[PDB]
RNA sequence: GAGCUAGCCCUGGCCAGGGUGAAGCUGGGGUGAGACCCAGUGGAGGCCCGAACCGGUGGGGGAUGCAAACCCCUCGGAUGA
RNA sequence: GAAUGCCGGCAUGAGUAACGAUAAAGAGGGUGAGAAUCCCUCUCGCCGUAAGCCCAAGGGUUCCUACGCAAUGGUCGUCAGCGUAGGGUUAGGCGGGACCUAAGGUGAAGCCGAAAGGCGUAGCCGAAGGGCAGCCGGUUAAUAUUCCGGCCCUUCCCGCAGGUGCGAUGGGGGGACGCUCUAGGCUAGGGGGACCGGAGCCAUGGACGAGCCCGGCCAGAAGCGCAGGGUGGGAGGUAGGCAAAUCCGCCUCCCAACAAGCUCUGCGUGGUGGGGAAGCCCGGGUGACAACCCCCCGAAGCCAGGGAGCCAAGAAAAGCCUCUAAGCACAACCUGCGGGAACCCGUACCGCAAACCGACACAGGUGGGCGGGUGCAAGAGCACUCAGGCGCGCGGGAGAACCCUCGCCAAGGAACUCUGCAAGUUGGCCCCGUAACUUCGGGAGAAGGGGUGCUCCCUGGGGUGAUGAGCCCCGGGGAGCCGCAGUGAACAGGCUCUGGCGACUGUUUACCAAAAACACAGCUCUCUGCGAACUCGUAAGAGGAGGUAUAGGGAGCGACGCUUGCCCGGUGCCGGAAGGUCAAGGGGAGGGGUGCAAGCCCCGAACCGAAGCCCCGGUGAACGGCGGCCGUAACUAUAACGGUCCUAAGGUAGCGAAAUUCCUUGUCGGGUAAGUUCCGACCUGCACGAAAAGCGUAACGACCGGAGCGCUGUCUCGGCGAGGGACCCGGUGAAAUUGAACUGGCCGUGAAGAUGCGGCCUACCCGUGGCAGGACGAAAAGACCCCGUGGAGCUUUACUGCAGCC
RNA sequence: CGAUGUCGGCUCGUCGCAUCCUGGGGCUGAAGAAGGUCCCAAGGGUUGGGCUGUUCGCCCAUUAAAGCGGCACGCGAGCUG
RNA sequence: UGGGAGAGGGUGGUGGAAUUCCCGGAGUAGCGGUGAAAUGCGCAGAUACCGGGAGGAACGCCGAUGGCGAAGGCAGCCACCUGGUCCACCCGUGACGCUGAGGCGCGAAAGCGUGGGGAGCAAACCGGAUUAGAUACCCGGGUAGUCCACGCCCUAAACG
RNA sequence: CCGAGGGUAGGGCCCGUGACUGGGGCGAAGUCGUAACAAGGUAGCUGUACCGGAAGGUGCGGCUGGAU
RNA sequence: CGCGGGGUGGAGCAGCCUGGUAGCUCGUCGGGCUCAUAACCCGAAGGUCGUCGGUUCAAAUCCGGCCCCCGCAACCA
């Protein structure tokens, strides 16, 4: 049947990306939280 | 004079329309045509504040003039008499003398290639417009304002009037189609005649896919629901209210009245509603 | 977290073919004028049969499966909520 | 040494199940250490509204070529979407940006919130919507509307020429719009040709033929032709289009008017440039100087912004045009022409799938376009096929039980069973024919029947064209032929009678319930006068609604027909300026402490003092409720009638052993040979009853009952056959489970059901195909049940709070 | 209670005997035929339907007869549901 | 051709008396109702009085024993539209007549449907009395209905 | 070919019969009230509507075939 | 051999709680009015309180048993 992942890549950028996250406080929290894990990537690669 | 159906599905049984017969032009003028944004009930939060609203027929609000005096004095001819989705009533389109077009709320007895006028010398001629002091008593008018230069408020439906009963200093004394008895200003402006369509209310929608047309989505009994959502929820087969009819919220929907109690209004309110 | 799902908003798209024959209109009869009847025309409808599409009624299979809901036969809707 | 412990290693089941659609394979010849599995050939079979083709998303080198084979690939591997390496994606015109707006998002102005932050006009952003200029062919191993070739076109800059009051984020026009149906003319696409071109072919009894087979086009600027879209002209006035305005709007005259003209598309033709088959011979080369014509069918596509009807009344903004303002008229703009300039990103490949979503090369899921021919009435249905693509990445044998899907069956024909579950039957089209009932539509495909192929003969009307032939589409009559059978294959209703419930079409527990449930048009009550009520929010603000009582909210009932009785004492709700009670506050009789005193300080009676409650009323489609005991009629029985007790009032009409009846398979009738069900009745209704509606009701239902006809492997009662498994051999090779095991029957015993103890009996060692009685067999720390001063959801006249309202 | 699946049906049986039938008996208020009642006896047999989930029971048509009970109310790693 | 009388009919207007309700003043111990009473209403200010307002229905005197119409029926007043009828003249047609199975139209009240309206009245219903009882007569209330529009129904002691 | 009739399928009318049910008629001496006839003790009758053990009552309208 | 409530002139009801005290309506009987009957009017009688046992000076009353009557409950599998 029908899953649920259905990709797209406008979807993850504007969801989960850089510039969703940095504009609020809870997404500002997560990248200083993965800054401070030392996480290779902030942010979900999506390649628009 | 609404037109019925022969039974050839189940739904054309009681399904009747409109006559339509009183419209003279069927595509609105395009000056003063609007973007309708449907709400779908929603509010600015995207919160259903209003239940069971949406996905009805697209439309574009028709710019309808509720001040008319604007124009004191600048007679207008009646161009034609058009459909208007976004209300009960038909409307009027109107070429005015001095070139500009507007839209009104077509009143009953209205014809094709009339003038009509609005202000203080005008005669007491189905559609037009004065001051509420200027119209004699017992005289039948519409869409009358509630506060001076703040526009028709009251009556404006198809088939409502509300009738001038008497003055009092500043103020007349007004009759809704309520049936309350309200002071209303002197300088408010009003219409003579009745609204139009009267015989709107004897419409059957005939099915529920009618009802749908008109954004209105399917209704819910609060006692086909759970405890969860509604005081009349839950039961083990069917069951009475058990307690005071309710809202989903809380108060009690039978009787209760509800008009805020320090209004201002009540100063000018003389009788509550009628029947 | 509404890329699953539920509702709404905006903007697009899709629905083989066949069948039934509402209003109206015309003509004819009717009458004081009518209502109305007849025939033709017309092409209405949460109309009918039925693919696509959307479903999931009954039975069987499957049951460390092809599949953490599938397969076969059958069945419902299919211009409309 | 135990924690269903944690981590890791290795066992067991076991050479067992399986190796992923039953579309299908066989040989020859290559290659190579090695071949059922890679390459080539011929043969077979499968898809063909797809299992072919082209886009979009998603994926991200998977593309091409060389070289490989450890792992990956359910086997094999010489092969590969695998490993290494090298190569490959080319644009002013295609798509997106340098253009426009939509929901929504952001957001100078502004508003609001302890902080973070929430709002918000304009503006900005935002597309798969609007707008905007490229078509045919060739080329590469791999790119092409991108390179090349031919013919076209767009914008910007500069210049020249003619022209004009030029000039815009400002005014206006336009852009610009639904659903159904549908005209005229085309085009795509297709069928036929006795004509045109073509390598050839005569087989096996016949055919040298008007024979067989193949193929008979594509793009193209201006012009011209056809068909359509769009569009009145002139003048006078003018206060409106938030300045102006010659534009637009409005009014008046004149002229025009199905037209014409002007303008814009589509199609045709059109200089020119291309393409071009079967076969044969090794992707190529020939055919070939290829021919490139006639007729018919014909779109859902095109002209198009076409037409008509209908109600539920159908985006915006730019480009574009027009008007003028600041200005400026050495300018500037329009038109024609010439030269120059024209950037950024994408382009490989997969793309109904082995490359996307499903942990897998997973029988599942995935939006758009094209989708040939023949026949079957039609069609995207069905069968067979073209182009094209495949035989599904383990095989070879055997021909047991058993299982799965499938075929047939003597006689019977539901006797099966909870139930005709299942499977038969029926089945398309044409014609005849068709009941109760009904809301007059329906019921209706009712039921029930007849016809259907082929041949010859005469003939009626259409479309094309011409009015004819030819082609194509609808028919009619007559005579005949063959078979068991003519929708000969494939696709394609079993029917009827009668009850319950729900009017109906719809909706639902993704993944055990599709229903009688939800919804539903309709009916009633009630709230709400607009800064509405109500909803969300601390608020600002929103929805309601750019609505206004024929409207909006809330609640119940649920098409429709005939109807909906009695009770207001109790609870809710509505009304009540009196009275009773009632907090803070007012008042301060009078008491107190302290001081030398002046003072400072505390307590405090009467009394004035809201809403709420009490009290007085009203109110049922408000929450709700609608009796008991005894007596009585000239046979008996039963009581129309009486007596009396209590209540706020004692169940009305209708209906009733019911989706409700305990006793109950009540009793009687019907149906059957027989009927705990079913239908009709009766009424001592345990325990119906009137909008948690009462009683009915045509039509409707994958609902749930009962019966009948048809017909059957359901059954008596089973038999045979087919394929895929099961079995054998070669290849690969799991699993839950498992204290260890050298693991028999009886009668006893034992923690009460013993392979394991006692006594007897029986029993050589070890497998393989089968069956399921035991191992209190596996699986899941029982859901039932209790317990815990464990948890959570829900309720209320439990407690205590809070929001909200007064 | 770190699970002993729980009614009835179907299938497949197997044992008890307090015997329904068939065989052998005694007593009879046994004339004959037919019964009644106790005794011996478990070898074999013990039907097909209507109703209900039903076990049972009732009913129809037969029969030599249409027995009762045990096996985890025998039997769901055999099926049904 | 000229004239006349009339609640004949349909539509649209509009006048005053009265009942009820609501507001204001004044005012106080009852009012109402009956055969007698009670229920009911009234110190929360009723009744009775004055002034104001709202709404519906019926039209006093005229009015008659009268008039009009085929019947049912029709009554303030104003206007429009429309019917039937009588009379005078003796002008026109020249038997064009009478009745009428069918048909069609009209048809009091009550009643029904969809809206509207609702003061008074009042089936049903409630309460008070009466009574053996009182599902009545009498009293206090009271919903349909009575009224308008449209559409049905088609009855009668529709009678002279 | 036609054809008595035989079969299958569906309609129409008539008759007899049916658990139960509706009113009707009749029946020397039942029960309950007293509606009507006199102003029958509320004049009656009427069409219709609603209601009630039962006659009946009430409303709306009509008739005198009503009395004083 | 569950929890309720009840038993009293002829009928239906009070009295019980809270000991001394039996009451209401109808019925029954006698008298009236009437031609008569009912209705009506005037008077009367009839209950040892279901039964037995205890407490008590004393029991309809309070307690206990036995009898009878009506009511509610009977659930989890
Ligand atoms: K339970
Ligand atoms: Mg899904
Ligand atoms: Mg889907
Ligand atoms: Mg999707
Ligand atoms: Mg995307
Ligand atoms: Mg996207
Ligand atoms: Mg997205
Ligand atoms: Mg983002
Ligand atoms: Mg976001
Ligand atoms: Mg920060
Ligand atoms: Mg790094
Ligand atoms: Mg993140
Ligand atoms: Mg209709
Ligand atoms: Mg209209
Ligand atoms: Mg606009
Ligand atoms: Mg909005
Ligand atoms: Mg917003
Ligand atoms: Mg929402
Ligand atoms: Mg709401
Ligand atoms: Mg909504
Ligand atoms: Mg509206
Ligand atoms: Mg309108
Ligand atoms: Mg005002
Ligand atoms: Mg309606
Ligand atoms: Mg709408
Ligand atoms: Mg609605
Ligand atoms: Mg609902
Ligand atoms: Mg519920
Ligand atoms: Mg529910
Ligand atoms: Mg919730
Ligand atoms: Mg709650
Ligand atoms: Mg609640
Ligand atoms: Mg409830
Ligand atoms: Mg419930
Ligand atoms: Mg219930
Ligand atoms: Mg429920
Ligand atoms: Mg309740
Ligand atoms: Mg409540
Ligand atoms: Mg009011
Ligand atoms: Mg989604
Ligand atoms: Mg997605
Ligand atoms: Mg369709
Ligand atoms: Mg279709
Ligand atoms: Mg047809
Ligand atoms: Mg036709
Ligand atoms: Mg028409
Ligand atoms: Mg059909
Ligand atoms: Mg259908
Ligand atoms: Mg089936
Ligand atoms: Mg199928
Ligand atoms: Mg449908
Ligand atoms: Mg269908
Ligand atoms: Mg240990
Ligand atoms: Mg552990
Ligand atoms: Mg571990
Ligand atoms: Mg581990
Ligand atoms: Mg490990
Ligand atoms: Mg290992
Ligand atoms: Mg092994
Ligand atoms: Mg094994
Ligand atoms: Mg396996
Ligand atoms: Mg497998
Ligand atoms: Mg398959
Ligand atoms: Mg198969
Ligand atoms: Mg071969
Ligand atoms: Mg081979
Ligand atoms: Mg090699
Ligand atoms: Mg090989
Ligand atoms: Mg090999
Ligand atoms: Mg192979
Ligand atoms: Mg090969
Ligand atoms: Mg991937
Ligand atoms: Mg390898
Ligand atoms: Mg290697
Ligand atoms: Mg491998
Ligand atoms: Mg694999
Ligand atoms: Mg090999
Ligand atoms: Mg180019
Ligand atoms: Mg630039
Ligand atoms: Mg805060
Ligand atoms: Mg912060
Ligand atoms: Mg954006
Ligand atoms: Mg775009
Ligand atoms: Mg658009
Ligand atoms: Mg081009
Ligand atoms: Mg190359
Ligand atoms: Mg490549
Ligand atoms: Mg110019
Ligand atoms: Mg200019
Ligand atoms: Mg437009
Ligand atoms: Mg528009
Ligand atoms: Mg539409
Ligand atoms: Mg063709
Ligand atoms: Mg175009
Ligand atoms: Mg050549
Ligand atoms: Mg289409
Ligand atoms: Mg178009
Ligand atoms: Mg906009
Ligand atoms: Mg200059
Ligand atoms: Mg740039
Ligand atoms: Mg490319
Ligand atoms: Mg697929
Ligand atoms: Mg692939
Ligand atoms: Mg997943
Ligand atoms: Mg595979
Ligand atoms: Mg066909
Ligand atoms: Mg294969
Ligand atoms: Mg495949
Ligand atoms: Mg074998
Ligand atoms: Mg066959
Ligand atoms: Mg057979
Ligand atoms: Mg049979
Ligand atoms: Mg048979
Ligand atoms: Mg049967
Ligand atoms: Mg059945
Ligand atoms: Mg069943
Ligand atoms: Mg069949
Ligand atoms: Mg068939
Ligand atoms: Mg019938
Ligand atoms: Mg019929
Ligand atoms: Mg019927
Ligand atoms: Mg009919
Ligand atoms: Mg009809
Ligand atoms: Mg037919
Ligand atoms: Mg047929
Ligand atoms: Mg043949
Ligand atoms: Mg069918
Ligand atoms: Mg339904
Ligand atoms: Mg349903
Ligand atoms: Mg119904
Ligand atoms: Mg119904
Ligand atoms: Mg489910
Ligand atoms: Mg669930
Ligand atoms: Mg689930
Ligand atoms: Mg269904
Ligand atoms: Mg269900
Ligand atoms: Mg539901
Ligand atoms: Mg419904
Ligand atoms: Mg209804
Ligand atoms: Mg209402
Ligand atoms: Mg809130
Ligand atoms: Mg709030
Ligand atoms: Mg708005
Ligand atoms: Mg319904
Ligand atoms: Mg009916
Ligand atoms: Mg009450
Ligand atoms: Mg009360
Ligand atoms: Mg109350
Ligand atoms: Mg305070
Ligand atoms: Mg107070
Ligand atoms: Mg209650
Ligand atoms: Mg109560
Ligand atoms: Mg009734
Ligand atoms: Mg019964
Ligand atoms: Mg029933
Ligand atoms: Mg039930
Ligand atoms: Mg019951
Ligand atoms: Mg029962
Ligand atoms: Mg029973
Ligand atoms: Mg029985
Ligand atoms: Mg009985
Ligand atoms: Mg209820
Ligand atoms: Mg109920
Ligand atoms: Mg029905
Ligand atoms: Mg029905
Ligand atoms: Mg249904
Ligand atoms: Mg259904
Ligand atoms: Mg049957
Ligand atoms: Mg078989
Ligand atoms: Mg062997
Ligand atoms: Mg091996
Ligand atoms: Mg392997
Ligand atoms: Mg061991
Ligand atoms: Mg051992
Ligand atoms: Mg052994
Ligand atoms: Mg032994
Ligand atoms: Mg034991
Ligand atoms: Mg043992
Ligand atoms: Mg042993
Ligand atoms: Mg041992
Ligand atoms: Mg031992
Ligand atoms: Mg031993
Ligand atoms: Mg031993
Ligand atoms: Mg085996
Ligand atoms: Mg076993
Ligand atoms: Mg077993
Ligand atoms: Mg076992
Ligand atoms: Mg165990
Ligand atoms: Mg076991
Ligand atoms: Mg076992
Ligand atoms: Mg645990
Ligand atoms: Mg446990
Ligand atoms: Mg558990
Ligand atoms: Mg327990
Ligand atoms: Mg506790
Ligand atoms: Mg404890
Ligand atoms: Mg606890
Ligand atoms: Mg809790
Ligand atoms: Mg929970
Ligand atoms: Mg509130
Ligand atoms: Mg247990
Ligand atoms: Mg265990
Ligand atoms: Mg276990
Ligand atoms: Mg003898
Ligand atoms: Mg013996
Ligand atoms: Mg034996
Ligand atoms: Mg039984
Ligand atoms: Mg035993
Ligand atoms: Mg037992
Ligand atoms: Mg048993
Ligand atoms: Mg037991
Ligand atoms: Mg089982
Ligand atoms: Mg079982
Ligand atoms: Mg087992
Ligand atoms: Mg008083
Ligand atoms: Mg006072
Ligand atoms: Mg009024
Ligand atoms: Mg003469
Ligand atoms: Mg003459
Ligand atoms: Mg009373
Ligand atoms: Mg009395
Ligand atoms: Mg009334
Ligand atoms: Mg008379
Ligand atoms: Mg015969
Ligand atoms: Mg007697
Ligand atoms: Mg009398
Ligand atoms: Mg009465
Ligand atoms: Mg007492
Ligand atoms: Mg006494
Ligand atoms: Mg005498
Ligand atoms: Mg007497
Ligand atoms: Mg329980």
């Amino acid at each position: 049947m029908k899953r649920t992942w259905q990709p797209n890549r406008r979807k993850r950028a504007k969801t989960h990306g850089f510039r969703a996250r940095m504009r609020t406080p809870g997404g500002r929290k997560v990248l200083k939280r993965r800054r401070q894990k030392g996480r290779w990537r902030l942010t979900p690669a999506v390649r628009k | 004079a609404v037109k019925k159906f022969k039974p050839y599905t189940p739904s054309r049984r009681f399904m009747t329309v409109a006559d339509f017969s009183e419209i003279t032009k069927t595509e609105p003028e395009k000056s003063l045509v609007k973007p309708l944004k449907k709400t779908g009930g929603r509010n600015n939060q995207g919160r259903i504040t209003v239940r069971f609203r949406g996905g009805g027929h697209k439309r574009l609000y028709r710019i309808i003039d509720f001040k008319r005096w604007d124009k004191v004095g600048i007679p207008a001819k009646v161009a034609a008499i058009e459909y208007d989705p976004n209300r009960s009533a038909r409307i009027a389109l109107l070429h005015y003398v001095d070139g500009e077009k507007r839209y009104i709320i077509a009143p009953d007895g209205l014809q094709v290639g009339q003038q009509v006028v609005a202000g203080p010398d005008a005669p007491i001629q189905v559609g037009n417009a004065l001051p509420l002091r200027f119209i004699p008593v017992g005289t039948v008018v519409h869409a009358v304002e509630l506060e001076p230069k703040k526009g028709a408020k009251l009556a404006r439906a198809a088939g409502t009037s509300a009738q001038i009963q008497g003055r009092e200093g500043d103020y007349v004394i007004l009759r809704l189609p309520s049936g309350e008895l309200r002071k209303v200003h002197g300088e408010c402006y009003a219409t003579v005649g009745a609204v139009g369509n009267a015989d709107h209310k004897n419409i059957v929608l005939g099915k529920a896919g009618r009802s749908r047309w008109l954004g209105r989505r399917p209704h819910v009994r609060g006692a086909a629901m759970n405890p969860v959502d509604h005081p009349h929820g839950g039961g083990e087969g069917r069951a009475p209210r058990g307690r005071p009819p309710a809202s989903p919220w809380g108060w009690q929907t039978k009787g209760l009245k509800t008009r805020k109690r320090r209004k201002p209004s009540s100063r000018f309110i003389i009788a509550r509603r009628k029947k």
